[PDB]
């Protein structure tokens, strides 16, 4: 597991850990999933942590989160999580994530970013140079 | 600021959340 990959997972960990105490509770899992239009039950949230929870204190610290990401979670029906996630970013559904939509998703996830920073994020994912991120560029970015 | 890691971190968070 590479340096950049542990830094990306550390970044994903920080967005679920809303109070910043180093553990992700079922409550933070629920609150982040509901803010992205999902509605998990208490039993589904408890199984999600029980799968990852190696030391048994009921929460997920960053070592456990790291183990989860390495031996990745399996698909039941949703094999293309890339398209599902792409639809969360592409708010108006036209097939292209603009800087405005990306800025909107970062604010919903709880972070204030400069317009230059959002513009640099678009520039990282943009392969053809049109100033936006389509689906094929979103996939390449993750694969 | 690392743009690629902030971006891929946020895409990873939505992937897991959905
Ligand atoms: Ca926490
Ligand atoms: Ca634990
Ligand atoms: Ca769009
Ligand atoms: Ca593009
Ligand atoms: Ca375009």
């Amino acid at each position: 597991l590479t340096e950049e990959q542990i830094a990306e997972f550390k970044e994903a960990f920080s967005l679920f850990d809303k109070d910043g105490d180093g553990t992700i509770t079922t409550k933070e899992l629920g609150t982040v999933m509901r803010s992205l239009g999902q509605n998990p039950t208490e039993a589904e949230l408890q199984d999600m942590i029980n799968e990852v929870d190696a030391d048994g204190n009921g929460t997920i610290d960053f070592p456990e989160f790291l183990t989860m990401m390495a031996r990745k979670m399996k698909d039941t029906d949703s094999e293309e999580e890339i398209r599902e996630a792409f639809r969360v970013f592409d708010k108006d559904g036209n097939g292209y994530i603009s800087a405005a939509e990306l800025r909107h998703v970062m604010t919903n996830l709880g972070e204030k970013l400069t317009d230059e920073e959002v513009d640099e994020m678009i520039r990282e994912a943009d392969i053809d140079g049109d100033g936006q991120v389509n689906y094929e560029e979103f996939v390449q970015m993750m694969t | 600021f690392n743009a690629r890691r902030k971006l891929k971190g946020a895409i990873l968070t939505t992937m897991l959340a959905t």
